[PDB]
């Protein structure tokens, strides 16, 4: 599952 | 797509400064759904194929 944690590359 | 428009993913009403880490976006209807707010009888952060109850309902 795609999360807010994953989607962004900081 | 673009990371500039990533903040537009927030749970319906809910989702401010909360569980946003466990937040899911269902490919197609993908705006927002927390794993316990409205998801299959399975509330967890999935590690496989993700889709909401409604999208899985018509495949
Ligand atoms: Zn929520
Ligand atoms: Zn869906």
């Amino acid at each position: 599952a795609r999360t807010k944690q994953t989607a962004r590359k900081s | 797509g673009s990371v500039n428009f990533v903040d537009l993913y927030v749970c319906m009403f809910c989702g401010r400064g909360n569980n946003e880490d466990k937040l899911l976006l269902c490919d197609g209807c993908d705006d927002s759904y927390h794993t316990f707010c409205l998801i299959p009888p399975l509330p967890d952060v999935p590690k496989g194929d993700w889709r909401c109850p409604k999208c899985v309902a018509e495949e």
